[PDB]
């Protein structure tokens, strides 16, 4: 007897239950990684034998979204076009593993000041039963993981 | 006048507006009789703004223009211009209005409206407030003693002063955020934030005006922000009652009872017996199972959403399948706003 | 009267003032403006610039031994930091009609934060002072810049921690001017310099040259431990204003830097989370809202305002269903956020301790 | 008190305690019956801080509110408080207490203990 | 003497933003006259359109400030219209106006 | 039930179905890929610990197309062969996915002035049932999505 209330306590977490939220609105990814938070490295050595080993200062984030193309509109189109030389509207990350009915978040990986940076077009092939796929990468300057 | 096969060039200054329509607002903007601008037509129909304006075509600037011009511009499909005194004829003949906007008009529409509701069309109706300025020394127990108390009703006080200078009446402000949201969020969401664009209120509205009407009858304030500018503030019916109080609550049962009755017609001259009980009860599990699925009703579980009952000692009785009656009850939780986020601070940590 | 395409020359032009930007402090003058056209009389105008000024008020108002000081207060408030500079007009004092509808005009105007009446004579802003007084309290994030006559309180705002007096009357070249529409002005050039968590308390005052009554440090020391915040005169500096109380005795509420900050603060969470109104009260949306406050805190917190080393020792938010809140509470249509912060306090004493012996 | 569909600002000092239990912890909080500032139900159950706070809205400081808040803040699932002279019967009626606490208690609960 | 076409440089940037459109869309003449010919013929307006805004000739800062093209069967047409051989196009710019007169207003007071 | 105009309205689309509008005309192509918009990025770090991330400027996209060898007119070798030093006929591009008649435009990718600058021959095997197939590479300035 395993009485699957201890399952949503003490089993791991799969990753294809997830929510985005970008900025104030919930957008349908399909894929979502790059949420790393990476340190440099500070090195000393002097002559009598003592290393001396500290973290560094941490990089940027560059976090990559993926999801079709729909009929509609392109939201992700509309907010890589309104760059003016510096001026992007940045927006909050928040990538949270959610239950199967999608009311009550898991674990989540928040990203701070994302704008971006990429957005690729789908491969077209005549001969290729797939779905058009655009890719948006971003850019920020923290990731924090909440847990709840 | 075309004439050659070349490329033609004109001034004529003209707009054009798209449609991006939800299926579950079709409104009935209902007009004055005492109007001689109207087309003498008592009921016509108008699938979008490039037909608009062939009946119509110079801008005038009376409550049903403005209205129908702020319906355009944000989507809208199909909408209706009915006389205050034959909205109960058109609501009985078309079977897809959704929702009865009184544009600029009372005592007779605020009558005709509770027609329609005793006979259970399953219709929304969409009123207005006072023209001009409410004091302050109101008592707002004076002001809502005109307006019906059946939850099919909401009122929007305070009235348009769209660009060109014209008055909006502040029931096509509302219906402007049942289109965008129907498309967007569902009809299960409330149309309330959503940024209705080109239109100013007239008056302003504080914070310590709209507290004394949020409860009781609910005047739904129309309120101008920095962010998310002019849009509707308050998502409360006619009736402070705890389940047909919020009008996304009201609409989503609306639309529940209408999917069903649509998808159930077809099942009639079938037996009246044990397998068509059981067809009913998956036809009407399976529409419901792809509305919990997106996110409209409560409880994680689809036994913690919905039940239906149907058969011999559920809900019916001998007498009543020789007569051929099916009764079908269906009851099912719906999810609710979150309308007051307090903020408590301290200083220590 | 502009018709020939060419250049044209005018010779006896005033010259023109600067405007800054700020969103901190933006104060509602209520003194005696005349309107040119007369639909303004009644209602509050906003008026961005000093060219502003000009176009909708008369700034000349010829005197009569009665001399006309809201149009000299003005360019006193541009001089030393402007703003959008929100204005009513209100002609005489007893008129408790318009006084009555004044705190219903200014929940109309969204932004409003600094009060700062600028009048020269003492029962108006008494008038002015006691119909404030009860929107004071009421979470609206206001905060009243209140003079002293005698060197007190004025006694409508007793020991409020959003009152702010500043006792000493500045002359102008010699017309003698309250000093609220000089304070309400360096409140915008110190929180556009140095944030709203600085002390505006060293900087000095451009246009004016001395002040009516010159304060010792005798009087000051009997004066400072109330919120009293006298302007002094320093001879290598000149009118520098020198106090940052409030008048609230409190540990806590001290010190205007730390009350405008929780002022400021609570003011931007909430213009934040009026997105996230009328959302699905669930665990989904209290996480958006929980992290749309931490994601504010976080870059107060790098920017200096918070008094932290770790980031969990400046700030906490907290949100749930068994924490801040019941079951009953969710019902109603409710989500309780418990937010703390911890600011950092002003150094307003040296101690010197000269010897000689080493 | 809410009245208008904004957003809220109050400064009144509250605090609140997540929970993190683990059911092999269920205690009893038992408390001297000479005692009139407790609420006079003999037994009471409490599932976390925010309804101990509805019960007891002011912070206190005898040993039965004490014993119950440093409990609450280190998770704490629910918990009993039981008259000194009762605990026997509190025991005996639900059948997941798997702790007796003397919060500041003898001479009886010691007696009902061995009991 | 409108507030419109006051001016020789916004009349004639209009005189010749119609030229220019005109000569590129007449191999679009004899078309089957559908959607995807409709969407050829937009899109040769805004390649026209936006060489114009960032060459400065138009008075905008978004380029969706500037000009607008639109086209469609719900939008600037109705279906009597398609069947008897047309299409009907709305484009609409914003041109900037000269400075024709300048004030120095001297002082010495300083 | 689904009801097929619910689903050219909320579905996603499929990438097998294609025309490409090059210049004035139309050219049959049996793949068509690159058409991204990618930008560069600046930063700005200074001794506080404030890092100042921005957009830098845009650069060119790199379209690839290609298609089949038929036995007419080579359209693509006249248009590489038609370099002289710095002239070349630039054309607009429009890939537009299409219904399945090839009457309305789903969504479209429109390349702004495009001029080829690789050509590659068929890659001849005496061992293979393979189509003769010319591959082209474009390079442009400006990429724009246009959706109706």
């Amino acid at each position: 007897a395993i009485t699957a209330d201890d399952i949503a306590v003490q089993y791991p977490i799969p990753t294809y239950r997830f929510i985005v939220t970008l900025g104030d609105e919930q957008v349908p990814f399909t894929s979502a990684s790059g949420l790393d938070i990476n340190f440099d490295t500070i090195e000393y050595r002097d002559g009598t034998g003592n290393w001396f080993k500290m973290p560094g200062q941490r990089q940027a984030p560059n976090i990559t979204l993926s999801k079709g193309v729909f009929p509609g509109k392109n939201a992700m189109y509309e907010w890589i076009n309104a760059i003016q030389l510096n001026q992007v509207e940045k927006k909050d990350i928040m990538i949270s593993l959610t239950n199967e009915a999608g009311t009550e978040v898991l674990v989540s990986w928040n990203v701070s000041n994302a704008f971006p940076t990429s957005l690729t077009s789908p491969s077209f092939d005549a001969t290729s039963n797939e779905i058009a796929v655009q890719q948006i990468t971003l850019m920020a300057d923290r990731v924090t993981i909440q847990t709840a | 006048t075309t004439t050659y096969p070349g490329v033609y060039l004109s001034e004529d200054a003209v707009s054009s507006f798209s449609v991006n329509s939800a299926a579950t607002a079709v409104p009935l903007f209902a007009y004055d009789s005492e109007n001689t601008n109207t087309i003498n037509k008592p009921i016509q129909v108008f699938r979008n703004w490039a037909e608009f304006t062939v009946e119509y075509p110079t801008p005038l600037e009376d409550a049903f223009y403005t209205s129908l011009s702020l319906w355009f511009m944000h989507g809208g499909g199909k909408c209706y211009l009915v006389n205050e005194a034959n909205i109960a004829d058109a609501v009985a003949q078309y079977d897809d209005i959704t929702l009865i906007v009184a544009a600029g008009t009372d005592t007779t529409t605020y009558t005709a409206f509770t027609t329609v509701v005793g006979q259970g069309y399953r219709i929304f109706g969409l009123f207005d407030g006072p023209k001009e300025k409410i004091a302050g020394t109101a008592k707002p127990d004076e002001v809502m003693e005109e307006y019906p108390t059946s939850p099919f009703g909401a009122v929007f006080y305070p009235w348009g002063t769209l660009a060109s200078g014209a008055a909006v009446p502040p029931s096509a402000i509302a219906a402007a955020s049942i289109t965008q949201t129907d498309r967007t969020r569902g009809v299960w969401k409330a149309p309330a934030n959503q940024a209705v664009n080109g239109v100013t209120p007239a008056f302003a509205v504080s914070d310590d005006f709209q507290g004394k009407y949020n409860q009781g009858k609910a005047l739904n304030m129309i309120r101008t922000f920095s962010g998310q500018g002019t849009v509707v503030w308050g998502a409360r019916t006619l009736e402070d009652s705890d389940n047909w109080r919020y009008i996304p609550v009201r609409r989503l049962f609306n639309a529940v009872e209408r999917d069903i009755q649509k998808s159930l017609n077809k099942l009639v001259f079938e037996p009246n017996s044990q397998p068509t009980w059981q067809r009913v009860k998956a036809a009407v599990d399976s529409y419901l199972h792809s509305l919990w699925q997106q996110g409209a009703l409560a409880g994680n579980t689809p036994a913690d959403a919905w039940f239906v009952q149907v058969g011999k000692d559920l809900t019916m009785t001998q007498e009543e399948i020789n007569q051929g009656k099916m009764i079908i009850k269906i009851g099912l939780a719906a999810v609710r706003p979150a309308e007051f986020i307090i903020l408590q601070f301290s200083q220590d940590i | 009267v502009t018709s020939v395409p060419g250049v044209y020359i005018e010779e006896d032009a005033s010259p023109a003032m600067s405007v800054s930007a700020s969103a901190t402090a933006v104060p509602l003058f209520v003194a005696r403006f005349t309107p040119l056209k007369p639909e303004l009389a009644g209602v509050i105008t906003r008026i961005g610039s000093w060219l502003d000024y000009t176009i909708l008020f008369d700034s000349n108002v010829p005197s009569s031994v009665v001399d006309p000081t809201a149009s000299v207060a003005l360019r006193l408030y541009f001089q030393n930091g402007g703003g959008p500079c929100y204005l009513y007009p209100l002609e005489k004092a007893d008129d408790n009609g318009p006084l009555a509808a004044l705190p219903d005009l200014i929940d109309e105007v969204g932004e409003i934060t600094l009060l700062a009446s600028p009048d020269p004579d003492e029962t108006y802003r008494t008038a002015v002072y006691g119909a404030l007084a009860a929107s004071l309290d009421q979470h609206k994030g206001y905060f009243l810049l209140a003079d002293s006559v005698n060197g007190d309180a004025p006694s409508a705002v007793g020991g409020s921690a959003q009152v702010a007096v500043y006792y000493p009357n500045v002359e102008v070249p010699p017309l003698s001017l309250p000093p609220s529409a000089l304070i309400a002005g360096v409140y915008g050039k110190t929180d556009g310099e140095r944030g709203v968590w600085k002390a505006p308390a060293n900087v000095v005052l451009n246009g004016v040259s001395d002040v009516s009554v010159r304060v010792t440090n005798e009087q000051q020391a009997e004066l400072n431990p109330k919120g009293i915040n006298v302007i002094r005169h320093f001879s290598d500096r000149g009118l520098v204003v020198w106090g940052s109380r409030t008048q609230k005795d409190d540990d806590d509420w001290r010190y205007i830097p730390v009350r405008r900050l929780f002022d400021a603060a609570e003011r931007d969470i909430k213009k934040a989370l009026q997105p996230m109104v009328f959302e699905p009260n669930s665990q989904l949306t209290w996480k958006r809202v929980q992290t749309a406050i931490d994601n504010y805190l976080y870059r107060l917190w790098q920017q200096g305002a918070l008094a932290g080393n770790k980031a969990e020792e400046a700030y906490f938010v907290r949100v749930g269903k068994g924490i801040t809140m019941t079951q009953d509470e969710i019902n109603q249509g409710k989500m309780i956020i418990q937010v703390g912060m911890a600011a950092v306090r002003p150094a307003e004493f040296i101690i010197l301790k000269f010897t000689q012996d080493m």
